[PDB]
């Protein structure tokens, strides 16, 4: 059981590492899509203003 | 402006005025039987003092582990309080001693460790935190000595480890009729309650010890602080009917107060319907 | 008074201050009847809060100093949302209610605490 | 829909129905009716507000709002101030329902609101009195309730044959509405009052917004415990309509032992769980200003309520949680809110799915 | 029970991830309305300029 | 019946002697159960005396309970 | 007299300097002393703060007593 | 209701069941604050009887025909008259209240147990 313990602890330590990965690699991801999205509602609203 | 929901409500205020009332009656009837049930206990702690006292200072060669002021690293409380509020400020009042105590314990650095009785209490110190050793409820009025050997069992057995140096009681005092001050006592180490008795007056004979003196005298001082903590929680009982009955008149004092405060609401708005009624009456009468 | 023309945190402290009051005038009635120990401990803070909020509200006005003698303060908005932040994070709850009444800014609360 | 998770939850209101708009004054009425008619941008059905003895500052204001946020390309705003004539304020509503029926009659649908009805009915009565007609109580006119009965019975709904026969066989498939949000206001919420007596008797259901509950924190300051909505269910989407009952038994619940609130100390374990819950779902119903809901943000959000999901995090952080959740699924799962939002369908697929993103957000994004 | 241990120091690190990645959603989607009312304010010049 | 509030100006001259001498009975138990109402929901503490009264009170107040049409000479 | 609710709208301006620098916030201090006794009928805590104002109330409201006929100066 | 009118069971059976029902709506804030358990042994028959009742005033409206099942009943007052008496006297105390709802006659609510 000794030995096994530290293969064990190596199988949890590499998986947090993989969230650490991907949770923070989609975050930016989102951020960068909600600038887009902003960007084009700030098109959107600036040619209405023209417009009126 | 619906009159009639305010004549509703003055009369339920004053028949929650009647309900008070009654409430306080009964809590006088109780403050006396718990008053006259405080008495029968004397005459077993008078005895049980008598005999240790006589058995310590005839056979002087040690002194037991209770009798004895070693130093102190961590101290221990007994918290009993009541099970239900509307009792005054009984519950605070003695909470906030204990905490004014163990705040000044604490710059001594020695760390505390209680032991509660009562809901209120156990409430109050889980949400305080600190180190709970046990924990009863729904001791009643007329509590058997069984439902309080856990408690001080368990604070016992912590001081024979030498986890424990001292062991305060933390109750009410029964001073008056009306009034009730909190009080914090120590009790495992025993102070020396009247070992002056018997030393003048004392007679050359001693008892015939069926078991060796230290094994009796050990099972001498275990029911006398038993017997101390119950009788210790039979004043508290009777000082929370007493701070009861205090709080029903004053409820039933303040009901009054309100009473007589919407009464004059009541009567301006009711002239003030009537003229106008009246006004409106007239005004439509002189259009036509 | 709306997040859009003063700011978010101006119109936060201006909320809870308002909610603060609201919840104090409602157990009003309670501690009447019964006593001020029915109440948890969370509404006796309140309570505290809200009575030190009342006092801290009252000021001495430059045209008023004929009918009582003290002089005029005249206090900054800044101060006023420093104060009352710390008023409601708690900061100040070791200061007693007299200390709120008739005072400036929050630096005249502090300095008459000390003199009490 | 008016983009309200209370209103549209427990006081639905559907296309041909009078709702009521009734509180004392300051209570955020007149924010109501704007936010129902902003909500009204993908619907297709053209608004009318009608603003009577308002000061002519609080009308340009009303118009730029509604100019910022788009909504003006449909509405029409049809304004007697306050310094108007009596005639002027008595025949506005009249003349703004005649602008709305205008869209009943063709097929189209139409909502409009009247602002503060209590304005006309003073303008009514200082007219009546300067005639010498008699008075009966406070002073106004006996024919007060025949005043707004003509007016408020127009909006109404009719069927395809009516709208076939108006238009000559121009419009042969639809069918018309036309719904009404009056505004009164109260005096020290004293709705025995003699105009607020007769609306209320008028209309299909109400509103009640409160004081206290404003003032408390709660906007909308939206009274569950009084208010009504006689069309009830029928006027709500399928998903709404299955998921509504545990917000209104847990509301229901909470307010029968509302006098105990402050002695949670001393219960049993029951109570205490209901006041928990209770809290909740009323911290729940707050929500801001000018933002309305689509129906897939309501569903996903009582859906968690429902379930217990928000029953391990404390009150004070429940409206962020919320609006996080709302962000989480705007962002990972835009293919179910559409589904959600063009039809109101409810399931198991889509309940699966909105307790699967509930999961993983509670698992994986920590508001 | 020390590898046990490692797992519970493991859970602070999603913990730190999930935080991390909040900070960097909300100090990048703040920019968005940064973006926006610059839109709005650079329309609304060149409405005083076409309006002259 | 409301016997609180309930009266008769004319008083004892309006009956018969024996009925007028039979009265004070129910009319003090009356009082008496209706002063100390309040403990009736109680009934555990209740020391001797007013247990008594309350519960010759609440006999007499079960005995004037009457039908209709049947009327006692 | 009820120093809560009685006030002069000249002020100080119609007294001698003697009597208007000594009356500071003398009616103030009633004003207030009357809610916070009103307020603390029950309180058992009584900090030393809120003792010391209803202690120096009760001396003011004590203090200003006269009979009929009997002009000061 | 009037015992010359409607017989002597009949108004025998309501005055039973009103003041069941109105010693139960008077319990209910005793309920609330301490629970079912410290109540007398006496006055949770009230309860259980009393919620049974509640129930079993509830009806399926045969012109729904939807989500009831056209479920015209229609139930004779003797049917009912017997069922409070047994109701009332205890002969059905054992079966679950949940059995009691949306149901006509006795016979109906014996066999919805009974399937259960
Ligand atoms: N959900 C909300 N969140 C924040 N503020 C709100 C909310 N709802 C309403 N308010 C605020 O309530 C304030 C006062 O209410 P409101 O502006 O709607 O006037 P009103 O109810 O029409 O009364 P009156 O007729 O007397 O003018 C508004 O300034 C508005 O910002
Ligand atoms: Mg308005």
């Amino acid at each position: 059981d000794l030995a096994d313990a530290q293969a064990q602890v190596k199988q949890e330590l590499d998986a947090a590492k993989a969230q650490a990965a991907q949770l923070i690699e989609q975050a930016n991801r989102r951020a960068a899509q909600l600038i887009e999205e902003a960007r084009t509602q700030a098109a959107a609203e600036g040619e209405r203003i023209r417009q009126q | 402006a619906n009159l009639k929901e305010i004549r509703a409500k003055v009369a339920s205020i004053k028949s929650t005025q009647k309900i008070t009332r009654a409430m306080q009656m009964v809590a006088a009837s109780k403050m006396r039987r718990a008053q006259e049930r405080m008495a029968q206990g004397r005459p077993y702690a008078d005895n049980m003092r008598r005999v240790i006292a006589h058995l310590v200072q005839a056979n002087p060669e040690y002194k037991h582990r209770y009798m004895v002021d070693r130093p102190v690293k961590r101290v221990g409380y007994i918290i009993v309080s009541s099970d239900r509020g509307l009792a005054g400020g009984l519950n605070i009042n003695l909470f906030k001693k204990v905490v004014q105590h163990v705040k000044a314990q604490q710059e001594q650095s020695i760390e505390v460790q209680f032991a509660l009785i009562g809901q209120k209490a156990v409430s109050f110190f889980k949400n305080y935190g600190g180190k709970v050793l046990g924990a009863t409820t729904q001791i009643g009025d007329a509590p058997s000595l069984e439902q309080l050997t856990g408690s001080v069992q368990v604070m016992l057995d912590a001081f024979d480890k030498g986890e424990l140096d001292r062991i305060y009681l933390v109750s009410n005092g029964f001073v008056n009729a009306m009034t009730q001050k909190p009080k914090v006592e120590q009790l495992v180490p025993l102070a020396p309650a009247e070992e002056g008795d018997d030393l003048n007056r004392t007679y050359g004979w001693d008892y015939i010890y069926e078991p060796e003196a230290e094994e009796l005298l050990n099972g001498l001082l275990v029911r006398y602080i038993e017997s101390m903590v119950y009788q210790g929680v039979i004043e508290n009982v009777a000082c929370e009917q007493s701070a009861r009955m205090v709080a029903m008149k004053a409820a039933t004092d303040n009901a009054g107060q309100l009473i007589k405060d919407l009464q004059l609401i009541y009567n301006k708005l009711r002239q003030a319907a009537i003229t106008q009624e009246i006004s409106e009456i007239v005004g439509g009468a002189a259009a036509v | 008074l709306d997040p859009l023309v003063v700011g978010q945190e101006h119109y936060e402290i201006a909320r809870a201050v308002q909610n603060v009051l609201q919840r104090y005038k409602e157990l009003k009635d309670i501690i009447a009847i019964l006593g001020m120990d029915e109440l948890a401990e969370e509404d006796k803070l309140v309570v505290y809060r809200a009575r030190k909020i009342q006092r801290f509200f009252s000021q001495p006005f430059h045209v008023a100093e004929v009918f009582t003698g003290a002089p005029g303060k005249l206090v900054p908005l800044k101060e006023t949302i420093r104060g009352f932040k710390g008023l409601l994070a708690g900061e100040y709850d070791h200061i007693p209610e007299q200390a709120f009444y008739m005072v400036g800014g929050i630096d005249e609360v502090i300095a008459k605490a000390e003199k009490l | 829909q008016t983009g309200y998770k209370s209103v549209d939850t427990m006081i639905p209101v559907g296309r041909g129905q009078r709702e009521l708009i009734i509180g004392d004054r300051q209570t955020g009425k007149t924010a109501m009716a704007i936010d129902a008619i902003i909500a009204q941008k993908n619907s297709g059905i053209k608004c009318v507000y009608v603003a009577i003895g308002q000061k002519q500052s609080t009308i340009a204001n009303v118009v730029r709002k509604l100019e910022e946020t788009g909504a003006m390309a449909y509405t029409t705003v049809v304004a007697a101030a306050a310094a108007d004539p009596a005639a002027m304020q008595y025949l506005a509503p009249y003349s703004g329902c005649t602008m709305g029926e205008y869209f009943r009659d063709r097929g189209e649908d139409a909502l409009i609101i009247y602002d503060d009805l209590s304005k006309q009915a003073v303008a009514y009565r200082q007219i009546s009195l300067l005639l010498r007609r008699p008075p009966g109580r406070e002073a106004y006119p006996g024919d007060v309730f025949y005043l707004h009965s003509r007016l408020l019975e127009r909006a109404s709904r009719v069927s395809a044959e009516y709208v076939e026969k108006f238009t000559n066989g121009a419009v042969t498939g639809k069918t018309g509405s036309l719904t009404a949000l009056p505004i009164i206001e109260t005096q020290a919420g004293d709705v025995s009052a003699f105009v607020p007596t007769n609306v209320i008797s008028i209309t299909d259901g109400q509103i009640f917004l409160e004081t206290s509950l404003f003032n408390a924190g709660i906007r909308p300051a939206v009274n569950a415990g009084i208010s009504v909505s006689r069309v009830g269910g029928s006027a709500q989407t399928k998903i709404i309509k299955k998921l509504s009952g545990g917000i209104r038994t847990a509301l229901a619940q909470y307010r029968e032992l509302a006098a105990f609130a402050q002695f949670a100390s001393d219960l049993d374990e029951a109570t205490r769980k209901q006041l928990e819950h209770g809290q909740r779902v009323t911290e729940l119903m707050k929500q801001k200003q000018y933002a309305p809901y689509s129906i897939a943000d309501q569903a996903v959000s009582v859906y968690a309520s429902n379930e217990g999901y928000m029953a391990d995090v404390e009150v004070k952080k429940i409206v962020d949680f919320d609006a996080a959740l709302i962000a989480y699924f705007r962002s990972e799962y835009a293919p179910l809110m559409k589904q959600i939002d063009e039809t109101g369908d409810y399931n198991k697929d889509i309940e699966a799915a909105i307790k699967a993103g509930i999961e993983s957000f509670k698992a994986t994004q920590t508001y």
